DNA sequence: TTTCGTGCCAATTTC
DNA sequence: ATTGGCACGAAA
C-alpha cells in the first residue's frame, strides 16, 4: 500500500510531474494489455505505478523509449 | 460533475467500463452567460 | 466574519493570477532587511527576516 | 519627555545637526535627529527619536550604563533656539501692528508676546519681523559654516521671555510656541488616505512663506541650483512644524500625522513604501500572535504597483499622461533600446486591491469580480 | 443649425420650438425623442472632432479642462481603433433569449 | 477663470 | 453605514 509519495517525489523531482508520470503509466496498466513491473499485492494500478516509480523502473524518458520501440516494432511488422 | 452534459455521460460509461477517464468539453452554463449577454445588444464570441 | 471574508476575496481576486512562470530573472535589486525594533524592544530578530 | 536607556553601549547618533550652548552641552537643532544604541559588536538595540532643540547629557558616541537619562526636552515647547551667541535686535517688529503687550500677573516675567496675520492690523501683513543677531560693535554675527547673515523669524502665537538688549547665547530659546484590528489593514490595503494627512516637502531646498491670509497660508521651495519656487497650500488649523528660512528635503515632514502611501510611493519610492506597509500590517498581526511570512505580505504590495503613468510620449507610441501596464512599459522600452532608440519615461502608481482588480486587462476576470455593468 | 443663429445641440421647449417654427419656418429642424440623439450620434465625424479636440488640448493651458478633452479623445479613438459606430447605441432591434 | 469646497448618486457589505 | 467619483457653486 502507500501512506507517503516521497520516495517518488525525489526520484522524480517534482509532484506535479509526478502525478503525469504516475497517470501515464497507470493508464498503459489499467486499458492498455500492459504488465506491472514489481509484483501487485492487491493493489490498484495507482499505487502500483507509484512503486514502480519509486524503484527507478519508470520515468518520462523510460516510457518515451518504450512508446518509440513498440511504434518501431508495429510499423516494421505490419508487413 | 457539473452542467457539462455530454462528459457527464461519458463519464458514467467510461466508469462503468472501467476506464477512469474524462473528456471534459464546455460547461452549459457559460453558454447561458454567453445568451443572456447577447440578449442585452451586446456582440460576445469565442474565436479560433 | 462577514469582514473577513470581504477582505479575503478582495485579496484572492488581486493576486490570483500571480504564478511563478521561471527560474531566475537575472536581477539585482533588492530589500535590506533589519531587525524589527520598536522603541527599547526588538520586536523581530533578523534570523526570521531572512 | 525623556529617553531611559535600558542597557549599556556605544551611542550613535544620526542625521544630527547640533551645536554646543553656554553650559557646554550639546543642543539637536535638527528635525530628522535618530538616536540608536550600537553595542560592543555593532548591532543596533534600541532607537528612539529625539525632537529639535532638545537637551544631551551625552555626546555622540560617548559610553552609557543601563538606566540611564540620555536626553530630555520640553514636549509643550517648541524652542528658536539659535547657533551663535551675541546681543537680540529686533527688526520690523512694531506693537500695536504686528504684536501684542500682555503682561502676567503673578509671575511678573513676560515680555511682547507675537501675533499672527488673523490678529494684527492690515499693515503688519506686509511686515515679515525677525530677530537679529549682533556683537558688542552692532555687527551681524555669521553662523559658522555659512554666510547668509543670521536672523530668525517669529511665527504667531509667539511668546518671548528676554527683552531687548538682553544677552543670549548658543542653545537659548528665545521663544516658546504652544502645539487597529481588521479595518486598519483593510484600509492598509485599500491605499485610503487619513483624514490628516500629513503633509510632506514635494522638493528640496529652502523654504519660505509666501501672501498671507489669501484664504490659506502658503509656502515656497526654492532649490538650491536654479529651478522654479514649488507652491503648497497648507490650510489653516494645522500645526506647521518648520520655521521660515529653513532647509529641507524632499519627502520630509512638515505637517504632523499619518503619511499616505501615495506620497511615500511619489517621493521616497517603492522600497520604502512595500516596507511601509509590511511593517504597519505585521505591527497589526503581532499583537495578537499571529505569525506571517512576509512573502505573502510583498506579493500583495506587487499586485498593488501593476500601474505606471507616461510622463512623455519619446519615441514610443504612448500618449503622455496615461495610465498603462508597467510590463508592458517595460517590454516596449527594453525592445526599442535593443535598436538604439530612447524609451519613454514613466512614474510608478498606487492602487488598492479593489481598484487594481478592476484595471485588470481581461474583462471576464473584472466582470466576475464586482460591477460587472460599468465593465462589461 | 441652418441659416438661423440655432446651434447644432441646443435644447428647446415646446413654446420656443413654436415660435422657432412661426419665425423661421423650415430653414431648421428640430427634433425629441432616441432618433433625434440617433440623428446627432449619426451625423459627426470621429477623426475630425478628434483633430479638433487635439489642437484645443495643445493651444491652452488648464488642469480639469486637460482631463476633460483626455477622456473624451480617449473615447472617440477607442470608438476609431474597433469596428464599433456611434449610432449603434441606438437600439432600432431588439434581441429575444431562447425559450 | 481657474481652482477648490460641497452636495448628489452609485456600488459594496459570509456562507 | 461607508466610500469614491461626478456636477454645481463659491473662493481668490
Amino acid at each position: 500500500a502507500r501512506v507517503t509519495v516521497q520516495d517518488a517525489v525525489e526520484k522524480i523531482g517534482n509532484r506535479f510531474d509526478l502525478v503525469l508520470v504516475a497517470a501515464r503509466r497507470a493508464r498503459q496498466m489499467q486499458v492498455g494489455g500492459k504488465d506491472p513491473l514489481v509484483p501487485e499485492e492487491n493493489d490498484k494500478t495507482t499505487v502500483i505505478a507509484l512503486r514502480e516509480i519509486e524503484e527507478g523502473l519508470i520515468n518520462n524518458q523510460i516510457l518515451d523509449v518504450r512508446e518509440r520501440q513498440e511504434q518501431q516494432e508495429q510499423e516494421a511488422a505490419e508487413l | 460533475k457539473s452542467d457539462d452534459v455530454n462528459g457527464r455521460t461519458k463519464m458514467y460509461k467510461n466508469i462503468v467500463d472501467g476506464n477512469h477517464q474524462m473528456e471534459p468539453g464546455m460547461p452549459e452554463s457559460f453558454n447561458v452567460l454567453l445568451k443572456e449577454i447577447r440578449s442585452l445588444g451586446i456582440n460576445i464570441e469565442l474565436e479560433d | 466574519t462577514a469582514n473577513s471574508g470581504y477582505l479575503t476575496r478582495r485579496l484572492v481576486d488581486v493576486a490570483q493570477d500571480l504564478v511563478v512562470t521561471e527560474d531566475d530573472c537575472g536581477t539585482h535589486e533588492g530589500i535590506m532587511m533589519t531587525p524589527v525594533i520598536e522603541g527599547g524592544d526588538v520586536k523581530e530578530p533578523l534570523r526570521d527576516r531572512v | 519627555s525623556s529617553i531611559q536607556v535600558k542597557n549599556k553601549g556605544s551611542i550613535k547618533l544620526s542625521n544630527v545637526k547640533s551645536v554646543v550652548n553656554s553650559s557646554g552641552k550639546l543642543v539637536i537643532t535638527s528635525r530628522n535627529t535618530e538616536l540608536k544604541l550600537i553595542d560592543e559588536f555593532g548591532r543596533t538595540k534600541e532607537s528612539y527619536k529625539v525632537p529639535y532643540g532638545a537637551v544631551l547629557a551625552k555626546g555622540d558616541g560617548e559610553q552609557v550604563a543601563g538606566g540611564e537619562t540620555v536626553a530630555n526636552w520640553d514636549p509643550h515647547t517648541m524652542p528658536v533656539i539659535t547657533e551663535v551667541s551675541g546681543f537680540v535686535r529686533f527688526t520690523d517688529m512694531i506693537d500695536g501692528q504686528t504684536i501684542t503687550r500682555q503682561t502676567d500677573e503673578l509671575t511678573g516675567l513676560s515680555s511682547l508676546v507675537v501675533l499672527d496675520s488673523a490678529e494684527r492690523t492690515a499693515g503688519g501683513k506686509d511686515l515679515r519681523p525677525a530677530l537679529k543677531i549682533v556683537d558688542a560693535q552692532g555687527n551681524d554675527v555669521l553662523i559658522p559654516g555659512t554666510d547668509m547673515p543670521a536672523q530668525y523669524f517669529l511665527p504667531g502665537k509667539a511668546i518671548v521671555q528676554l527683552e531687548d538688549g538682553v544677552q543670549i547665547s548658543s542653545g537659548d530659546t528665545l521663544a516658546r510656541i504652544p502645539q487597529g484590528g481588521l479595518p486598519r489593514v483593510a484600509d492598509l490595503f485599500e491605499a485610503r488616505r487619513p483624514k490628516e494627512p500629513a503633509i510632506l516637502a514635494e522638493i528640496s531646498g529652502i523654504v519660505s512663506f509666501g501672501k498671507e491670509t489669501k484664504g490659506k497660508r502658503r509656502l515656497v521651495i526654492t532649490p538650491v541650483d536654479g529651478s522654479d519656487p514649488y507652491e503648497e497650500m497648507i490650510p489653516k488649523w494645522r500645526q506647521l512644524n518648520v520655521f521660515e528660512g529653513e532647509r529641507v528635503e524632499r519627502g520630509d515632514v512638515i505637517s504632523d500625522g499619518p503619511e499616505a502611501p501615495h506620497d511615500i510611493l511619489r517621493l521616497r519610492g517603492v522600497h520604502a513604501v512595500t516596507r511601509y506597509i509590511v511593517n504597519e500590517v505585521q505591527d497589526v498581526y503581532r499583537l495578537q500572535g499571529v505569525k506571517i511570512n512576509d512573502k505573502h505580505i510583498e506579493v500583495i504590495v506587487r499586485q498593488m504597483l501593476r500601474k505606471a503613468t507616461i510622463v512623455n510620449a519619446g519615441s514610443s507610441d504612448f500618449l503622455e499622461g496615461e495610465q498603462v501596464e508597467y510590463s508592458r512599459v517595460k517590454i516596449a522600452n527594453r525592445e526599442l533600446e535593443a535598436n538604439g532608440k530612447v524609451g519613454a519615461t514613466y512614474s510608478r502608481d498606487l492602487l488598492g486591491i479593489t481598484k487594481a482588480s478592476l484595471a485588470t486587462e481581461s474583462f471576464i476576470s473584472a466582470a466576475s469580480f464586482q460591477e460587472t455593468t460599468r465593465v462589461l | 443649425g441652418g441659416m438661423t443663429n440655432l446651434e447644432r445641440q441646443q435644447i428647446l421647449t415646446e413654446e420656443q420650438y413654436l415660435d422657432a417654427l412661426e419665425e423661421f419656418g423650415d430653414e431648421f429642424d428640430a427634433k425629441m425623442g432616441a432618433e433625434a440623439i440617433q440623428a446627432l450620434l449619426k451625423s459627426m465625424d470621429l477623426e475630425q472632432e478628434c483633430e479638433q479636440l487635439r489642437e484645443e488640448l495643445n493651444e491652452t493651458n488648464s488642469e480639469t479642462k486637460r482631463k476633460k478633452l483626455t477622456k473624451r479623445i480617449k473615447l472617440l479613438e477607442a470608438f476609431v481603433q474597433s469596428g464599433n459606430k456611434p449610432e449603434w447605441m441606438i437600439l432600432t432591434v431588439l434581441p429575444v433569449l431562447p425559450p
